[PDB]
RNA sequence: UUCAAAUGAGAACUUUGAAGACUGAAGUGGGGAAAGGUUCCACGUCAACAGCAGUUGGACGUGGGUUAGUCGAUCCUAAGA
């Protein structure tokens, strides 16, 4: 399969880059069925696609 | 298995169909024979009635077959909406007088009306149909039984329908007893033999779509042309059998009917009082395209029934389409209209404002169905007219590749890879070409009779009966050749049924 | 035939004198070699956790000793060569120093 | 866990019993087009036998170009017979 | 570009409508010499000025 | 286009290159007996002209789409 | 030549 | 098929204009089918009937 | 650069995930002018091309897509014609 379009659309929907967004590899057919931002939003809320919180840059030392 | 739960569900599904048949046959006599409703107005009223009846008794339950009213040429599929009435006019505005009944909705005299419908509960279904006939009125008579019997080929057709119906009923009744059958135990060989000789006696050929078959839960044969199945025991009479009978899957040999089983009968007879010659009886589809041809005999229409192929999936871009798909898949695997899926359709009370509400909903549903159909999720159940072809054109034909011609842009696949007559190596595409390629474009009139039965010791006939499908008295000829094996057997069968036990379910008041 | 065993492997002497940008893939290949030697099967499946354990200190900082669990198994596939295959997992422990190999239930 | 598991299991609708095993209604078209999409290559040709005839003919004629290793039916780079600059102390024209 | 003139856009539209292969129902014709489109164009191979 | 119907009560037509928004408004109003709110035009890459036509809320695009046939 | 024979027999049956 | 110029030459001006309008409506009705089906030959006949009518009018 | 799985006849090169690294705000980022012209996006999809490979592609086949009273041209004049 090929979830390139889905990763792109999920990034554009959630408002982050593709480096963040995460696709669970088990729900592959359910993700590949999606070809629309509404479906990607459904997968965002149900817990199939998540946001991957930020890589930290601490300033304790500074 | 025939449990009490199964068979009483069959009974209460059947007698709803019976009383709805009585309702329609009520209404048509109210409208025409009595001192005026159109076809599509009859249809949704009948379906409203059936669902209003279904609500009282009983999870998967509803209408298997939407009520189809064929008229005088159509083997099956005619069941339009109220959306399409002006469309039918302004499409067929330039054509000729034929198909005026189906085009306008008002029925004429001498018009052979084949009604059919069905109802299902938890997958256990019951189909029925009846060929009735319009004949003008008596005015000087006080009671006004309408004047004149029918005489011609349509009379032939009705006679063959009724006689074939009763004979196959009796045969499947003797299926219980390995006795009480004239040896002149039971097989599709015998069934096809007796029905073919009846058809030959009355000079009315069998239509390709007709069949007699087994039923199981959710698997009746409602579609029979679109969806496939491996386990299908039953008999059909198509062009392959026509050519084989002229010479001398659906296997007929390894097939002997047994106790504790439910069966569907569906017989279609196309009359031949002209035609002059030996020839084939095939089917032609009706499209909405005025522009493919110039000839006036062609009918232009849009089918109303659909069916959705639950194996496929595709996200729609359109909100209305996705909501309509919700409404569809919350219904079952049986065909449906757009009117069935709505808010006000059963018509608890009925007025013009509710019909208007339904029309607006329909205007949205057609937009949804556009995208649902452009993607291959739902398909149309086609409108088929019986059409005659003489063997001369076929034998003089030229088919530069036989057994290899697909039709390639037919959308369903199963009517595409058919090969109706493997001998002579002609396919449906070239057969359509030859049917069109001739000024002998003779379309036949057809009569239809459909019943549902079950074998326990008696034959419990869940449809039919004398209240239902009592025949319009007619005046036919070619009335059943004596002096043969099979005819002796048939008459002995008819006499012996009076004792065999045939139970029949009555309609609901 | 079907057996699981703990082992410890000295990667220092196997990666002695290896390019820094080749040290960790060489450790992967040497672990596959190790499993093939001990079990005698060519197909060897590492775990992504073992890959993480190798690549934790980057290409050029792989630990000198690692503690592995090698589990031989059947191939349930339709039909394949190598009817058995080895599956290597990591053992996360205090320190791999001072241990010897033992069979596991 | 048992509450959730008893809520989990299914009722086996009739959609399943019909169309679980089955597939390939409105089978694979060639160019992966919808019902209304205007396929130019194959609108005129109706039947699959002559469709295969045409495809085989195209594959037969593609070969001498595929031998010359073109990027398609559009690469017509035409190479000269000889270049003047390649044949020619002081200034020279190349290093 | 992106602020074209209509002349350039019209020429581009002609080029787009030309950028096709040859139909298959022309192979099947009596006395057909044509087997491919020799005036075919691609944005990367040849420029159309 | 079909989505734009239910979205904005909008029809989508192919029209002449020689035409303009006034003529398109007049033509839709003459042929289909509807009042038009605005027209928006573009020229496609294949050389034709596309026109989005927004109708007033009095008239509904679904009726006109059913009347035409598509 | 099977089509020849079956068409011959079919002509035979339809002519009478 | 289609119209006949010798038939139209007897007709009047207003009948001809009405026939032209009807032919234009029919052609438009065919052009919405032409986008769903590729082949639709009646359009040739009506499109040439329009030209015949216009020729007669200019004559 | 690596590990597993998925897809597939076939995976060093495709997809997802798990790791390790890089550009390091005078970027391997986000947008534009000239030029190009559909290369954008989707669906199928491997004969030729991508100096290995290929299930992938700016390739091949078929479609979709560019909406302005307010952004620009249009108007003004500059050197000049």
């Amino acid at each position: 399969a090929n979830l390139r379009t889905q990763k792109r659309l999920a990034a554009s929907v959630v408002g982050v880059g593709k480096r963040k967004v995460w696709l669970d590899p088990n729900e592959t057919s359910e993700i590949a069925q999606a070809n629309s931002r509404n479906a990607i939003r459904k997968l965002v809320k149900n817990g199939t696609i998540v946001k991957k919180a930020v890589t930290v840059h601490s300033k304790s030392r500074t | 298995i025939l449990q009490e739960s199964v068979l009483n569900k069959y009974r209460t599904a059947g007698q709803i169909a019976q009383t709805a048949l009585k309702y329609v046959t009520s209404l048509i006599n109210d409208s025409y024979h009595s001192k005026q409703l159109t076809v599509p107005e009859l249809c949704l009223l009948t379906d409203s009635f059936i669902l209003t009846r279904l609500e009282q008794y009983y999870n998967e339950r509803g209408i298997a077959i939407p009520t189809t009213i064929d008229i005088d040429q159509i083997s099956g599929g005619w069941c339009p909406e109220i959306d399409d009435t002006q469309n039918l006019l302004n499409w067929n505005k330039g054509k000729d007088s034929t198909f005026a009944s189906s085009v306008t909705g008002t029925l004429r005299p001498g018009d052979l009306v084949k009604i059919t419908l069905g109802v299902h509960i938890d997958g256990y279904t019951s189909e029925v149909s009846h060929t009735m006939v319009i004949y003008p009125v008596d005015e000087t008579k006080p009671i006004l039984q309408p004047t004149g019997p029918l005489l011609g080929g349509k009379a032939d057709a009705v006679a063959a329908a009724h006689i074939a119906m009763e004979t196959v009923v009796a045969l499947l009744a003797c299926a219980l007893t390995p006795e009480k059958l004239p040896a002149s135990g039971i097989t599709g060989q015998l069934i096809r033999t007796i029905v073919d000789t009846i058809a030959r006696s009355y000079n009315c050929g069998v239509v390709p779509g007709s069949r007699v078959r087994r039923i199981r839960r959710f698997l009746a044969g409602q579609n029979e042309g679109i969806v496939a199945e491996r386990e299908y025991k039953g008999v059909v009479w198509t062009e392959s059998h026509q050519e084989a009978d002229l010479l001398s899957a659906i296997p007929s040999d390894d097939f002997v009917v047994q106790s504790g089983e439910v069966y569907l009968i569906d017989l279609k007879m196309a009359s031949l009082e002209h035609c002059t010659k030996k020839g084939l009886v095939t089917l032609e589809t009706v499209d909405s395209y005025t522009g493919k041809s110039h000839k006036a005999g062609e009918l232009i229409a849009r089918p109303g029934a659909y069916v959705r192929d639950f194996a496929q999936t595709h996200i729609l871009k359109l909100k209305t389409s996705r909501q309509l798909l919700t409404k569809i898949d919350k219904q079952g695997v049986y065909p449906f209209k757009l009117s069935h899926l709505s808010s006000n359709f059963p018509f608890v009370h009925e007025n013009e404002e509710e019909l208007q509400s339904l029309k607006k909903d329909l205007k949205s549903f057609r937009l949804g169905m556009s995208e649902i159909s452009n993607n291959y999720l739902c398909v149309e159940s086609p409108i088929q007219i019986a059409r005659w072809v003489p063997w001369d054109h076929i034998l003089k034909a030229t088919n530069p590749n036989g057994n290899l011609s697909y039709d390639a842009t037919s959308t369903l696949t199963l009517p595409g890879h058919e090969l109706p007559l493997p001998k002579l190596g002609v396919s449906a595409i070239k057969l359509k070409s030859l049917m069109n390629s001739t000024k002998e474009s003779i379309s036949l009139p057809v009569a239809r009779e459909c019943n549902t039965i079950v074998l326990c010791p008696e034959l419990l006939r869940l449809t039919g009966g004398s209240k239902t499908c009592q025949p319009s008295w007619i005046h036919s000829q070619h009335e059943l050749n004596p002096q043969d094996s099979i005819v002796q057997g048939i008459f002995q069968l008819a006499t012996l049924a009076k004792d065999l036990l045939l139970k029949e379910t009555q309609p609901m008041k | 035939d079907v057996v699981t065993r703990e082992y410890t492997i000295n990667l220092h002497k196997r990666l002695h004198g290896v390019s820094f940008k080749k040290r960790a893939p060489r450790a992967v290949k040497e672990i596959k070699k190790f499993a093939k030697l001990h079990m005698g099967t060519d197909d060897v499946r590492l775990a992504p956790e073992l890959n993480q354990a190798i690549w934790k200190r980057g290409v050029k900082g792989v630990e000198y000793r690692l503690r592995l669990r090698i589990s031989r198994k059947r191939n349930e596939e339709e039909d394949a060569k190598n009817p058995l295959f080895s599956y290597v997992e990591p053992v996360l422990v205090a320190s791999a120093k001072g241990l010897q190999t033992v069979v596991v239930e | 866990q048992n509450r959730a598991a008893r809520k989990n299991r299914y009722v086996e609708r009739g959609s399943d019993v019909v169309f679980g095993d089955q597939d390939a209604l409105t089978a694979s078209t060639e160019n992966g087009v919808k019902l209304r999409q205007t396929d130019r290559l194959l609108d005129g040709v109706a039947d699959g036998s002559m469709r295969s005839k045409a495809d085989r003919m195209a594959k037969m004629e593609r070969r001498e170009r595929n031998r010359h290793a073109k990027q398609g039916e559009s690469d017509r780079h035409n190479a000269v017979s000889l270049s003047k600059h390649l044949f020619s102390v002081g200034k020279t024209d190349f290093r | 570009a992106a602020q074209k003139s209509f002349r350039i856009k019209q020429k581009m539209a002609k080029a787009k409508k030309q950028n096709r292969p040859l139909p298959q129902w022309i192979r099947l014709r009596t006395n057909n010499t044509i087997r491919y489109n020799a005036k075919r164009r691609n944005w990367r191979r040849t420029k159309m000025n | 286009a079909m989505k734009k119907v239910e979205d904005g009560n909008i029809l989508v037509f192919q029209v002449s290159m020689k035409a303009n928004k006034y003529q398109i408004k007049k033509a839709v109003k003459e042929l289909y007996e509807v009042d038009v709110l605005k027209v928006n035009t573009l020229v496609r890459p294949n050389g034709t002209k596309k026109a989005y036509v927004r109708l007033t809320a009095d008239y509904d695009a679904l009726d006109i789409a059913n009347r035409i046939g598509y | 030549s099977s089509l020849t024979l079956v068409k011959e027999a079919l002509w035979s049956v339809i002519d009478d | 098929a289609g119209v006949k110029a010798y038939e139209l030459r007897t007709k009047s001006k207003e009948q001809l204009a009405s026939q032209l309008v009807d032919l234009k409506k029919e052609l438009a009705e065919l052009k919405v089918q032409k986008l769903s089906r590729p082949s639709l030959p009646k359009i040739k006949t009506v499109r040439k009937s329009i030209a015949c009518v216009l020729t007669v009018i200019n004559e």
